[PDB]
This record gives C-alpha cells, structure tokens and sequence, in this order.
RNA sequence: UUUUUUUUUUUUUU
RNA sequence: CUAAAGAUAGCGUGAAAGCUCAAAAA
RNA sequence: AUGUUUGCUUGGAAGCUGUAGUCAUUAAAAA
C-alpha cells in the first residue's frame, strides 16, 4: 500500500514448505498448473526467500493434492479439483445465452 | 459559547495622513490564513468584494471570518476648489494594514493526518489575490508535530523488512557461519 | 470451497503478533503512540559568545545569539540557524510553532549542561527567521508556568464532522504549573464522542483532567474553571446569536508610532 | 543583469507562490525514489549493424557514466538459432537509459529494412491512378476537378524513398531508408492532399482521422 | 466480433412492437416481429403484464443474442414496503420500512442471475440493505412503532395509478405557486 | 562473464590512433574486434584495432 | 499538432502461431512465463484474434524452447534460457516487417475484424 | 392475483414467513453499525487496540484506505463544476 | 539535423 | 496467472454504445 | 467489473445538463 505500515494479506508470507501433485491425464488440473507456475516464479522467490516449494507429476490416476507446512510446524492437506475462472465464465455464458426461465429450487424459500 | 460579534462603526472625523506603523509580532491563527507582505491601503468596497468572492467560492456550509475593518477616514478636494481653502470633505474609508497582518482565515483543521502527500487548498485565496492591491501568501498552521507522524514509522518498518530480507538471503546460501 | 481462506485464517494469529511486537518496540523508547507517557525534550550544542561581538556579526555568521538568565549567572550562547529554525518551524506551511515554547532544551556549552526553556522569541513577521531567543532555567521543585499545546488528530472519527457539522478548536494551549523534572507532553483531545445538539455542543477541561501525570507534578491554573472552561465547540454555521462589541476592544487603526492611542480616541464623539 | 525588477523589488515576486493545488493537468510525481537505490551493470546484445556507428558515438560523445562497447565477430528447414556461432555486439552500461536510444535501433533498421508510412484516401470520386509508368503520379481530387501532378516530389526524393498505390487507388504507401526523408515526403504529400472538414474529400494519415462539422 | 451491449425493459410473457422497444431495436435494425416471438417463447412460465423484466441484447456483427433476468432491486423493495414512490432527499426523510426477513427472501429470490452466480447470500443481503439506504427505507428487526400499519390496507394492484396520481399531484400543487 | 571482466570506458591512446587511421582514409579498421581459430564458437580476446583487408 | 507516423511493432504482430515448452523451476525461466502471460492477455485477444498460442509443461529437466511461425511461412526457434523478449524480436524483425509491408501495401492498417 | 411479494412465476404460491430459529444466525446481525475508517485507522496506524484486532477489521481498513486514495486522486483531478465531491474532501 | 519553413512540419535530446 | 478497480476523474452520442485515467500486477 | 437504467425533478437522465445521498463483493461442509 502507499500510505500504510503493514503489507496486505498473503498466504505465502507465513508458509515454510509447499508441495503440489497432479496427474496430467486427469481433468480439472488447470488450477494446479497455474498454482505450480505462480509458485515456481522468480518474483515469489525474491519476495519470500524462506519458502521451499516442490511440485511433482503423478503417473497414476489420483486427484490433485496439496500439502503445506507452516512456519510454526503445523501441517495440513487439501485437494484441488475444479474449474478455473475462464472455464467458469465460459460455462456461465453457455447457459446464459440459452435464456430459459424455469422455477429452479434455489428461488424457492427455505423450509424445514 | 459562540457569538456573532458586531463589526465596528466608521469614524466621521477628519484625521491626518500619517504613516503606517510596523507590526509588533507574528500573528498565529489555526487553519488556513491569508496575510499581506507589504503595507498599503485597502477600501471597504475591496474588502466586501473579497468577502463575497470567498463566500461564493467556499459555499454556504463553510465559515469565514474577517480580521481587518475599514475605519480610517480620508478626505479629497472637491472639484471646483481653489489652491487652498481648507481641508476637503471626507472621501472614503481605508484600513491601515501593515506587513504581516492577517486579512482572512478559516479555523478549519485538515482532518487528513495520514496523508502528507497532498498540499492544502488555496483556490479561494487564489480567486481574490489578484484583486488585492498587495502581495499575499498562503498559510496553514495546525497542531501536527513531528513526533506524532506516521511517515517515520513507515520508514522504520521498511528498513526493518529490508534488513530481514537481506539477512535471510545471506543465511540461505551458507557462505558464512550463523549466530 | 477454497484453501486460501483457510490458510489466511490459520496464519492471522501469527500476523497479529508482528504488529503487536512492532508497537511494543516503538513504545520501548520511553525507557500507544498518543500516550501521555512520552518525553519531548531536545539536546543541542552551543558556542560561546566572544568578547567585542555584536548581534549582527553572529547573525551574519549563520548563528542565532541567545542568553540564559534565571537561578544562576547570565550566560551567552550561540545556536546554529539550521538547527534552531528546524525546531522552531516544524511545519511545511506554518510559522512559529506553539510547541517551541513548551520543551526542555539541554544546551551544552563547554563542560556544562543547562536545562532551559525559551520564553522570549524575536522572529520575523513574514519570513521564517530568528533574531534573538532568551532562555529561562528550570529547577526541580520550583513552580514553572508552561503553556502545553493541544492536538486534535483524531478528527476523522467525529460523528458531528461526519454529518457535515462545523468543528473548531477554541483553546490551542492550556496553562499548567510544572514542578517536576520534565514537562508534560502535548494534550490530546479525544473527539471520537461528540454529538451535535440543536443549541450547541462543547467540551471542557474536566474530561482532559485525566491526562495529567499520576504523580501530581503538573496541575492546571487555579484561575480556570474545569466545569465551564470549554476547549472545543460544535455548532451549525450561520445559526449564532448576535452579541455586542466587547468593552476591552481597541481599534488598531488609531495607534501611534509609540504604541499609544490617538487623541481622537479620547473624544466624546468616538464610537467604538 | 544588474537591475531589480519592480515585481521582485516591491512585491518580491510573490505570484509564483500564489498557485493552487487543484485543477492540475497531471498528478504530482510520487516521491518514492528515495535513498536506498542499488545500481547494477546492464548489458545488451545488439545485431552487428551498430558497428556502422563507429567510435565517434560510443566514446567521443560525453556521458555521465562510462559506455563500453565490444564487437563479437565470428566467421561464417528451420531457423534454429542459438547464442553461439553468430556475430553480434555487446553494449553495457550502468544507466539503463543509454541502452534505449533510438539511434542504435535506427543504425540497424536503416541498413536492414528501413521505414514506411501510409495515407488513406476518402471521398466520393477521389481516385489516385498512375500515369504510363514511374516517375509520374497523378491524384484526382473529386469529380470535375483537375488532377494534381506529383512528379516534383518523386524527383526530389528519388533514390531516397518510393511511392506505391494499390489497385483501387485509395491508399498511398511510402517506403524509404531515411526517417527524416520519409516523414518529410509524407507530410509534403498530406499538405496538399489534406481533406476538407465539411465535404470530407481528400487524404489523411492513418490513425488520425479528421472530425466532421455541420453548419448551424 | 461484437458492436456493444444494450439493455431493455420489456414485459415478460406479454410483448408487442411498441415505441419503447423500438427506440432500441430500430437503429440496430433488428426485426421486432422475430424478436418478439423469440422473447415470448422463452418466458411462458412468467406472469403477464405484471413483471418488469430486464434483458440484455449483445449485438453481433451479423447475428444477435440476448438474455433475460429478474427485475431491479427497487422494484422489489418498493412493492415490499407498499410505497408508490421513493423518498426525496434521502437521509433526511423516511417513507418505508422493511424487515430483515423480507430482505432474506428477496436475496434468495434474486440469487438466480448471471451477475450474481457465485456470490454469497450475505452479500446480496448487504447489497439490498445498501440499496434501501440509498432510497430512504429504514431497516430494523421488527416493524417500528411509527410504521405499525405499514400501509398494509393499501392493495398493491393500484400501484401504477397511485404513481400517476402522485406524479400529477406534485406538479399541480407547485404550478399554482 | 565475458563482459564483467574487461576494461570499461574510453581510452586516450586508442582514440589518438583511431583519429590517425581515420585521417589516413582507413575505413577497414574494426575497433574492439575479436578473433579465434576456424572451429571456434567463442572468443576470449578482443583486439584493439583489427583490419581484415 | 504532432502526428506519430512510425510505431514499434508488437511482439505478436504478423505471427501465425506460437508454441512454448519449458520446465517449471528451471533457472532462467522468466521468459517463458512472461511470454505465456502476454499471449494470454486481453489486448492480444482483441488486436490479433486469429492467433494460435500454446504452452506445454515438461515433466523432466530439459532446456526451454520457443517456436514462432509467421504468416508468410517463415519459422523460427529460440531458447528461452539464452535470450530475452527484446533480443528475440531483433532476430526475426526483418521477416516480420516484410510481411507487414506487404500487408500495408495490399490493405489499410485501419481495417477491423 | 398479482398481490404476491416473493413470486414472479405463473400459478405458484407466495413465500410465507417462518420462525426466527429457522433462518440463519447471521441474518439477525446486519442491523448493527459497522466500524468507520476513522475508527479502524486508530487501531492500525496508531495502535490503540491492536491487541484486540481481527481479520475482518483489517480487510475493511485495507479496502477503505484504497477508497480514500482513489477519492483523493479524483478530487485533485476534478475540473467540472458538477456536484460530485463531499464537502469534507474539499477541506484537504 | 534536412533550403522543411508567410500562422504548416520531420528526425534526434545536443 | 495472482492482485486490484472511484458511484465515476477526463473524452464521446440523440436516449445509447465505445475509449482513456485512478487502483492493481509487472 | 457488477447489483443498478439504485432515488426525486424532467417529455426522457446512462458514472458524465440540476440536486440529495455517497455503503455494497472474500461467509457457512466456522461450533
């Protein structure tokens, strides 16, 4: 920021270790790919020298997994299998151009 | 409590043309202020026009105050009088405004403390400075101190972060011992 | 659901600590920023005043002559312009500051240290210059009358101002009787709680009385009235009552060269 | 010289300090570039054409910081190029600005490809045909108006630049080796080929159309 | 390639060639006879002549496409508050009052829209709140004492004639001055 | 490596001989030119004024 | 007034197809990423809709490679690890300007898709 | 007929009100006034209450600061007489 | 910097 | 790719459309 | 970018012929 003391929020500021695995043959891997590319960038390297990043390519059918190690010592694991912003926009546009108004369940109010 | 003090009244008395004395000391006023640099005469019509322009520019929500009033009377020779037949009739009223005296001021305090990158506003005073028969200079004094500044803290933090980064980078490579 | 949110929530506690530590570190100097437990003293060197030396000479040389006079012999010193003016004029678009006369200068001359406070200042009306500054000693246990400035930094947080009402600072400075070894810092007017009222709203010194030192070294002037001595106002523009001219008003347009009133002012037919 | 002006004498030149900080054309320059800058030596590899500049531009010309220069000369499907087996020139300096001068790129473009420009023609009946052969250029400015003989320009600029016209005759292309020459030629052409704001019958330089006007 | 974007407000299930739609469909050269049919065919499950649906027609170089959505926020808010008009000089004069529960239902209803897909319900709610604020409609837990009736006796069927009566009354009362 | 371990700046003695060569109508001299064997893809030296003719 | 006659040509101007193949995490890999981002930009999409861009991620340690084919049938191949964006353009500027010259001669630059 | 308030479709019932226990918890919390930029600045720039700071407050302060920066730039770059600037902004 | 130059311009920043 | 984007600072039209700037990234 | 052509004047008013207001986006498989 311009007139500020502390920086903005960033999940990469308090991370020790990062690892990502994905299978090329599995769909919905773009998210993982982009993560890899951003993580493995020079700018990130320069900004957070204290970060250890390592990617792997799986040769077996499995979902895209992410394992991170905090500064403190805590560890967590997650899975990332979904669409990207561009794919979501294309999917939304495909349905939007149809223009078929119907009483979707969502429209309806809540009830026990 | 606040009050609306009544302005003085013009003196209908013939007076000499003596000189303008100097100022005693600098006059300090909170908020924006406009002051002269040299001594000169100013007329009530001039002051009223400046007040009207300032009010029109600022608007009806802001408040302004005058620091000089026209009370000194001056005479003029009527058209059709001989060389010397006594003092002439009163012509107009002027105010003896020496150097350093304040003319107008807005007590309004800049609220934007953590924004020192922006200069004050002097459009209202610019709109009337050409009108005045004297050179004027803008002024804006506040209660803001150096000690109470966020710039210093920002600088300090930037330095600290730089140092930290540097240290980290040196330690990573392992070219030197630790501790 | 996304993992970045989770990560950020997990990391927030850690991030908090850094800011906490930074503020603590900042505070450490005293051994909040706006706290009353903050020192304001300055320490500068001086030069001796040589014999057969005029004010003008010193001024031209690039120095400000000064003298020190109470509770001791009369001493003569010279303080660098670039050093003195910097303190004097601590604003980019301001003149002689109020704080200038509310400090504790630790002047150093030869092998001696003098703890003084400026009283008398001779500054140019228009230009920012210093001609002559006098100093007064300060000894522990002796009553010292000092004008402590006020601050209103926290102006943004004013409901009244938010709503579009006009806010003013009546009293720039408050008189105090310092007895202690150090002068209290500038007062802070906490305007965070100031609601608009039809007639008018104001703040007194009773609220600010809690900002004085706990040891009781400082005390406001007895002459003041904490129950009625307002420091700040909040009213609506163009809604004030009419009042007559004060009796102690002097017309500046009828002043003699000597600083005396004109003969005319003594006349019967002399309104105001 | 030695004479004080009235403004600076009496008034003291206070006008310069009577400006407002609003209604500005451009925002103030950010004062971010403070103490703490670290300089580094940058180097760029340019083609071998810059050798035509010679020493008079790299050494004789005075500059704030040194400006070195070296020429790596090497004796002589798919254009599989690498960083070896070819000639080039090394230009290194501490100031990045010196490594972006237009003269260095001109030294290569002038002797490799050169420069070009275009003029678009519009209006009903506006045609740019050709005489039997070059150099003979004629342009018709509307219906009923006599053509314009443009042979003078071409003779002037012979061997420096050339003019081409499409089949349709709606486009005037100019190709040359000299930047100055090219530009001059183009503007010369456009001076007498300028279009009317009302009837809109003429020529114009691309990416700079003229606004239309109507009578009240 | 596309030329731009255009917005329209045409009744759902009941459309015809009128100057309103023509003002947009004329310069474009879009055949209203075809457009009308196409539009109608896609809004069979909507009430006739009552709704004020919003459509967007992104014009193609040659071809054309369009999409439909629900009415505006104010459309909903005014009907819920049972008020013909808004409030002059917002922030000083109050007209209507809507509870949080109705806001919730509004949000839920409005959830189905392309510009809102992926957005939280909470966000929608807060947006609605803001909109209400921007119009001069107070929001609280339950009905306030000053609006216990809340104009419940007034039926919503006569909203158009109430609006026209107010429009003519405001001009008539000031013309005589 | 090749650019950070070589002289930087001007050279009075080089400039004098360059001016003399220009006076003597010598347009074949190359300033700061490298050379090497036939089967060489990298040169480790740069001659002051090299002439190919 | 002042008219701007000459304008520098974009990197992706008069280009038929582009292919990128690199290994993430490899030293000197910024070129690839910058090129990718440029290729998948908004401005590019609008100015040169008929552009075929593609990137590949290698699963093994191998040098970077960039292949560029122009509209006039010319082909070029460079290494991302030994060149820059700026330097690359200077290698094939001649063919790009030849194609742009022919296109300029043949058609107007103010045309739209 | 058309007297519904939560229905736009054809031949469907209107939405009925339910008990407070059925609605989300968060629904009954929006009534409260959110903290202002002035309030939030006191905790981050000055450190009045940093010991009791929260992520939501930090996010709100970060957004409001950029809002202020942009409004500042536009204030200065303004030329027209159109009434679009808060009076408070003018006092800078 | 080019005879480009009645109020019209290009190149290079010297 | 990530991040950020004033109820809207400067052009534009007939009610529109469209462009640019601030902010953000680099 | 989006709610949103938010509101009142106005035959009509989109960010951009007047004026009032001037906040809303990251959140429920958090407990």
């Amino acid at each position: 920021m311009r007139n500020a003391i502390f920086p903005r929020i960033d999940f990469l500021r308090y991370l020790k270790k990062i690892h990502v695995s994905y299978c090329p043959t599995r769909p919905k891997t773009e998210i993982a790919k982009q993560l890899i590319m951003r993580v493995t960038s020079e700018s990130v390297k320069k900004k957070f020298p204290h970060l250890q990043a390592s990617w792997e390519m799986l040769a077996y059918d499995a979902p895209a997994t992410v394992e991170v190690e905090l500064l403190d010592g805590r560890r967590v694991r997650r899975i990332i299998d979904g669409y990207s912003k561009a794919e979501k926009k294309k999917i939304v546009d495909d349905w939007r151009f149809t223009a078929n108004m119907e009483p979707w369940p969502e429209v309806l109010g809540p009830q026990p | 409590p606040p009050f609306r003090f009544k302005a003085p009244q013009e003196v209908r008395i013939k007076v000499p043309i003596g000189r303008i004395p100097p100022a005693v000391g600098p006059e300090i006023r909170l908020g924006k202020s406009i002051v002269a640099v040299a001594p000169h005469r100013v007329t009530a019509e001039q002051l009223e026009d400046a007040r009207r322009v300032l009010r029109r520019v600022l608007g009806r929500s802001k408040e302004v105050h005058q620091n000089v009033h026209a009370t000194y009377a001056v005479t003029r020779k009527p058209e059709g009088t001989k060389m010397g037949q006594g003092k002439g009739s009163i012509d107009r009223f002027v105010a003896r405004v020496p150097a350093g005296r304040i003319l107008f001021h807005i007590p309004q305090i800049n609220p934007f403390h953590p924004f020192p990158e922006v200069e004050p506003n002097f459009a209202a005073f610019k709109a009337i400075a050409p009108r005045l028969p004297v050179p004027v200079v803008f002024r804006e004094q506040n209660n803001f101190f150096q000690m109470h500044s966020v710039k210093d803290l920002i600088r300090k933090r930037q330095a600290e972060e730089r140092e930290n980064r540097e240290k980290t980078a040196r330690d990573k490579l392992g070219g030197f011992h630790t501790d | 659901k996304n993992f970045k949110t989770d990560l950020i929530r997990m990391q927030w506690p850690a991030m908090r600590d850094e800011m906490v530590r930074f503020f603590q570190s900042q505070n450490a100097i005293a051994f909040g920023v706006l706290g009353a437990g903050r020192s304001s003293a300055v320490d500068v060197a001086c030069k001796p005043w040589k014999r057969f030396v005029r004010k003008e000479d010193i001024q031209r040389a690039g120095y400000v002559p000064c003298i020190v006079e109470k509770y001791g012999i009369e001493r003569r010193l010279a303080i660098h312009r670039d050093t003195l003016e910097a303190l004097a004029f601590d604003e980019q678009h301001g003149h002689l500051s109020y704080l200038f006369q509310a400090r504790l200068f630790r002047l150093r001359i030869g092998n001696w240290i003098e703890e003084c406070i400026p009283t008398f200042v001779q500054a140019d009306p228009v230009a920012r210059r210093l001609y002559f500054v006098k100093f007064e000693r300060h000894v522990a246990g002796k009553i010292s009358e000092v004008d402590i400035p006020t601050t209103m930094v926290g102006l943004l947080a004013c409901p009244a101002y938010q709503r579009g009402y006009h806010v003013e600072l009546v009293m720039p400075t408050i008189r105090c009787q310092c007895v202690g070894a150090e002068i209290p810092p500038p007062f802070f007017v906490d305007v965070s709680r100031l609601h608009y009222s039809p007639p008018y709203t104001a703040i007194t010194l009773q609220d600010l009385q809690h900002l004085l030192p706990a040891d009781g070294s400082a005390r406001f002037h007895p002459s003041y009235d904490a129950a009625t001595q307002e420091v700040a106002w909040a009213y609506e523009v163009g809604s004030l009552p009419d009042a007559p001219l004060p009796a102690d008003y002097v017309d500046p347009n009828f002043v003699d060269r000597k600083g005396q009133k004109m003969d005319v002012c003594f006349r019967n037919h002399f309104p105001n | 010289g030695g004479s004080y002006g009235y403004d600076a004498f009496f008034r003291g030149a206070a006008e310069v300090l009577n400006g407002s900080n609003i209604q500005l054309p451009h925002l103030p320059e950010n004062e971010e570039q403070k103490e703490g800058k670290v300089y580094q030596l940058h180097s760029v590899r340019f083609p071998p054409q810059v050798r035509r500049l010679g020493a008079n531009y790299f050494f004789r010309r005075q500059r704030a910081v040194p400006l070195t220069y070296y020429h790596h000369l090497v004796e002589a499907g798919v254009h599989a190029q690498t960083g070896r087996g070819q000639a080039l020139c090394f230009v290194a300096s501490a100031n990045p600005g010196y490594l972006q001068s237009k003269e260095l790129e001109n030294a290569v473009f002038e002797s490799t490809r050169g420069f070009a420009c275009q003029l678009i023609l519009e209006g009903r009946g506006v045609k740019a045909y050709f005489d039997p052969e070059w150099p003979n250029l004629m342009v018709r400015l509307g219906v009923g108006v006599k053509p314009l003989a443009l042979r003078r320009l071409a003779e002037q600029y012979a061997t420096r630049a050339k003019i081409f016209v499409d089949k349709r005759g709606l486009l005037l292309t100019v190709h040359g080796y000299d930047k100055c020459a090219v530009g001059t030629l183009a503007m010369s052409l456009f001076n007498h080929l300028q279009a009317n704001p009302y009837t809109m019958k003429g020529a114009h330089v691309a990416m700079h159309p003229i606004k239309k006007k109507v009578t009240r | 390639s596309v030329v731009g974007r255009f917005r329209l407000i045409v009744p759902a299930a009941t459309a015809k060639p009128s100057p309103a739609i023509g003002q947009t469909l004329g310069p474009l050269g879009i055949n209203m006879m075809q457009f009308c049919k196409e539009f109608n065919a896609r809004t069979a499950n909507v009430r006739p002549e009552v709704p004020l649906q919003v459509t967007i027609v992104p014009l193609t170089d040659r071809s054309y496409k369009f999409s439909i959505r629900a009415p505006s926020n104010i459309w909903f808010l005014l009907r819920t508050a049972r008020c013909p008009m808004g409030s002059e000089s917002p922030g000083h004069q109050s007209v209507g009052n809507v509870t949080l529960k109705e806001i919730y239902h509004i949000a839920r209803c409005k959830s189905m829209d392309w510009p809102l897909i992926g957005m939280s319900l909470r966000g929608i709610c807060r947006s609605l709140i803001g909109t209400a604020r921007a119009s001069g409609i107070e929001i609280s837990k339950e009905i306030l004492p000053a609006y216990h009736k809340r104009d419940y006796t007034d039926v919503q069927a006569l909203d158009s004639m109430r609006k026209d009566m107010r429009q003519r009354k405001k001009a008539a009362k000031r013309a005589a001055t | 490596i090749l650019i950070n371990a070589q002289p930087q700046g001007n050279e009075l003695l080089q400039l004098d001989v360059d001016a003399a060569l220009k006076r003597l109508h010598i347009t074949d001299a190359l300033i700061n030119c490298s050379a090497g064997r036939q089967w060489d893809e990298q040169h480790c030296w740069f001659a002051g004024h090299l002439v190919r003719s | 007034p002042k008219y701007d006659l000459f304008k520098p040509l974009d990197f992706l101007a008069c280009v038929k197809s582009v292919h990128v193949a690199y290994h993430p995490g490899r030293p000197r890999s910024e070129v690839c990423r910058q090129l990718i981002h440029h290729m998948k930009s908004d401005s590019v999409r609008k100015r040169f809709p008929s552009l075929q861009a593609s990137y590949q991620l290698l699963g093994y340690n191998a040098p970077s490679t960039i292949k560029i084919e122009l509209i006039n049938g010319k082909k070029h191949e460079f290494q991302a690890e030994h060149f820059s964006l700026r330097e690359m353009q200077m290698r094939f500027d001649t063919d790009q300007f030849e194609a742009y010259l022919e296109y300029m001669k043949s058609q107007s630059v103010e045309a739209k898709p | 007929g058309a007297d519904h308030v939560f229905n736009i479709f054809k031949d469907l019932p209107d939405h009925k009100i339910l008990e407070d226990k059925h609605y989300p918890a968060w629904l009954f919390t929006l009534d409260k006034p959110e903290k202002t930029y002035g309030e939030l600045a006191m905790t981050f720039l000055y450190g009045v209450g940093i010991e009791n700071a929260t992520l939501d407050e930090y996010l709100r302060f970060t957004r409001l600061h950029t809002k202020n920066l942009i409004k500042l730039n536009n204030m200065r770059l303004k030329k027209s007489k159109r009434s679009s600037v808060k009076p408070l902004f003018w006092d800078a």
